[PDB]
């Protein structure tokens, strides 16, 4: 009867008609519709738009153009300027933004209507602390790709002066997926032991490289931040004795969550990676993963929410959304459980940093 | 066209504030003053007061000017956020945004590029603290960074160095805005150099409560980089033992520096004197240099070809015809100015200008020589 | 010391992996080149190479 929609502005991707994101996000209302427990009386409906990327105007015209039709939330985007623009025109009108990936904050930007569903950086670079430590490693070297700045390490940037940690930062090449000089630079330094910092489209590049150049002995040791450590594939080096140690935050343990993982890479949906680049099939990766429970987080917080529906909001001449601050508050005090595990938020800032954390490593097997 | 009229963006308030206001202006009386043979384009520059450094009422703004048909947009001033709009809307539009602020963004190259930035870049004042630090012996420093956006800004700074307690640690403002606890932990290691990096005010509360932890003695070098510089005066922070220094570009060998920091002090007791006036910060004078920049490229273009400006709606996405032929005169332009040589690279940034580095005195500057942008450290 | 490859197989990664835990650093290999290239990318996964 009610119906209630969601806006998605989502990237333009090469890789085929739907983006991962995208794919999940049609996929996730789908199936909290057809869920019965949830959301009963009401069904979603998702206008869902796509943007070229490092487009903010655009992505702006796109947000004036949703919240015009009328919207609820304003889900995505992953590119962190469009994230930023579209975080500030909700922020004024008064709708929910639920970001996916990272973005960087700044440390001005009094914005509060955003929630974010990445687990946040500082929280997972001390989680990489407390992983040196255990390793009693001294010397450690970041590497970083230069599109994400060092602010998300600022907490490893920060550690060395309250331990003794010899840090060295690098930059990954970042127009090119060789890296080939730094790592000739990192092993003639002796750096054996890294903490890279990519997005795991990077990350089987860097390894691929490594074992050409030989980095990948039972020497070296590299942590990684990628939280689809898992999805990349390790047949190439798992004899190697190279102790990579990664995190991982879904809940592949769980039968639903691994029935849900089969959903939607069984029905094809997905677009399949080529065995050249040393990465996997049939895995929902983090980003999507993250999506499938915004969906759910946020259609938590509706189903406990019955009296708003949704107002057609122009931009610059109407006011705050009247029920902003409710529907706000409703979705920032949800624990859902969904499949990267506990879904709750730190109230300060709208962030997430409270999640249960899983750190795999390279086993023989 | 007829007149070669620009928009200010200006975050600065009309109060008591840098004078963008009163800059902007000065430089438009002095422009349409100077008359020349034949009576030319007049210029006039537009001004849009920006409440918040919020995107969306950039938007809002950039939608109202968009219409009055303008070459330019300076600004915004110290608006960091509001700065990666207005850069995108004109990159959008293809009419130059003449930047006048630092970028804090993380700059994506491959994003959509048509910005001229009369700001000393991030990575030129980190390589300024680099070769400062190389003369002094890379003594081991601490980096007192005072937001998160200190790392984006001092990257290269950092990446240059084994992080340590021995070459260099970070160490950053809490929440608190009480630095004592961190110089405490640097007078515990034995930390001798402190590179503070904060907007003004902020360096100020670092340097007095480190004068009362009694830190700021004949042992410690704090090279400040703040590029407000001139405008922080220090009383009972500043010893002829003290060796606090700064960068500052002002050339204030050019003839109209006295007389605008005259005008500028005017304009300062007027809308009040409850402080006295620290002399002119930094942002006015990029202001009243910019817009000799865009009058003289445009006007250069206005020779070579005929321009004309046409009523552009954000909605439509007509686009300014001239407006890569302007960038492309906009990055050629050479201007020696309040803001010293003013001459941009193909990146759209600011190449062979000179920092010239202060060391405070117990009344002010001691010239300790300069910071070329490409002979670097002729001190 | 001598040690035979296995006549079973090319998977010589029980071998290879006696070569590396007795830290047998240099190795004169007699096989034709086929089962070469074959040794040697299984010494490349091996972390041999």
């Amino acid at each position: 009867t009610h119906v209630l929609r969601f806006g998605g502005i989502f990237e333009y991707v090469e890789s085929g008609p739907m983006g991962a994101e995208e794919l999940a996000f049609r996929f996730a209302v789908n199936t909290i519709n057809r869920n019965r427990t949830l959301l009963p009386n009401t069904t979603l409906t998702y206008d869902t738009q796509k943007i070229n990327l490092y487009d903010s105007f655009e992505a702006s015209k796109k947000a004036c153009d949703q919240l015009s039709l009328g919207v609820a939330a304003i889900f995505g985007p992953s590119h962190s300027s469009s994230a930023n623009a579209v975080q500030s025109i909700c922020n004024a009108l008064g709708v929910p933004h639920i970001q996916t990936r990272w973005k960087h904050q700044v440390s001005d930007n009094k914005d509060s209507f955003y929630v974010s569903l990445y687990p946040d950086f500082s929280s997972l670079s001390r989680a990489i602390l407390d992983l040196v430590q255990f390793f009693k490693w001294k010397t450690v070297t970041v590497v970083y790709d230069d599109s994400t700045g060092l602010i998300r390490l600022q907490e490893l940037i920060k550690a060395p002066s309250r331990y003794n940690l010899r840090l060295k930062i690098r930059q990954l090449p970042a127009d090119t997926k060789d890296a080939k000089p730094l790592l000739k630079e990192m092993k003639r330094g002796k750096e054996f032991h890294v903490i890279f910092d990519c997005s795991h489209e990077m990350a089987a590049g860097i390894l691929k490289q490594a074992l050409a150049m030989g980095m990948m002995t039972e020497y070296y040791h590299y942590i990684f931040t990628t939280l689809d450590l898992f999805a990349l594939d390790v047949e190439p080096y798992r004899y190697s004795g190279v102790n990579m140690t990664g995190f991982r935050i879904l809940n592949t343990e769980n039968t639903q969550v691994s029935s849900i993982i089969e959903k939607w890479s069984m029905e094809r949906l997905q677009a399949p990676p080529k065995p050249d680049s040393g990465l996997l099939d049939g895995f929902m990766t983090t980003d999507a993963a993250l999506m499938y429970d915004a969906v759910h987080v946020v259609s938590v917080a509706v189903q406990q929410f019955p009296q708003m529906t949704v107002s057609s909001l122009q931009c610059n001449r109407h006011k705050p959304w009247r029920f902003g601050t409710r529907f706000m508050s409703l979705i920032k005090e949800a624990h859902w459980e969904g499949l990267t595990g506990r879904i709750t938020f730190n109230k300060t800032n709208g962030l997430r940093t409270d999640f249960d954390l899983d750190v795999i490593s390279l086993k023989e097997e | 066209l007829s007149s070669l009229r620009m928009a200010a963006i200006l975050d600065d308030q009309t109060v008591c504030g840098r004078g963008e206001r009163l800059a902007l202006a000065l430089a438009r009386e002095q422009i349409n003053g100077i008359i020349e043979v034949p009576a030319k384009a007049r210029v006039e520059v537009d001004i849009f007061e920006l409440q918040r450094d919020s995107q969306y009422e950039t938007t809002d703004t950039m939608c109202q000017i968009l219409p009055k048909g303008v070459v330019s947009v300076l600004g915004p001033s110290s608006s960091p956020a509001s700065a990666s709009t207005v850069s995108h809307i004109c990159g959008e539009k293809e009419i130059p945004h003449i930047k006048v602020g630092p970028e804090e963004t993380p700059r994506l190259q491959y994003l959509r590029f048509a910005s001229v930035s009369l700001y000393p870049s991030n990575e030129d004042v980190s390589l300024a603290v680099s070769r400062i630090l190389k003369s002094f012996n890379y003594p081991s420093a601490s980096l007192i960074c005072a937001k998160a956006e200190c790392l984006l800004r001092l990257e290269e700074l950092v990446r240059g160095f084994l992080i340590s307690k021995e070459t260099l640690s970070v160490r950053m403002l809490d929440d608190s805005r009480d630095p004592t606890p961190l110089l405490k932990e640097i007078r515990d290691d034995k930390v001798s150099t402190i590179i503070i990096d904060a907007n003004a005010s902020i360096s100020h509360l670092v340097l007095r409560k480190a004068s009362e932890l009694g830190m700021t003695s004949a042992f410690y070098k704090y090279i400040l980089t703040t590029m407000d510089f001139p405008i922080l005066h220090l009383d009972g922070i500043v010893e002829d033992s003290s060796n606090i220094l700064g960068f500052s570009m002002f050339n204030t060998s050019h003839p109209f520096y006295p007389e605008f920091v005259r005008s500028l002090n005017m304009s300062w007791r007027e809308n009040c004197e409850a402080s006295t006036y620290p002399g002119p910060a930094l942002s006015a004078a990029l202001m009243f240099d910019a817009v000799h920049v865009v009058v003289s490229a445009v006007r250069e273009l206005n020779r070579s070809q005929e321009i004309g400006v046409k009523p552009l709606a954000c909605t439509s996405a007509n686009i300014w015809p001239h407006g890569t032929s302007l960038m492309n005169y906009l990055r050629m332009v050479e201007y020696d100015g309040l803001t010293g040589r003013v001459e941009f690279n193909s990146k759209g940034q600011r190449t062979n200008y000179t920092l010239r580095i202060l060391e405070k005195s117990r009344q002010g500057h001691r010239e300790i020589g300069v910071w070329y942008s490409n002979r670097t450290l002729a001190m």
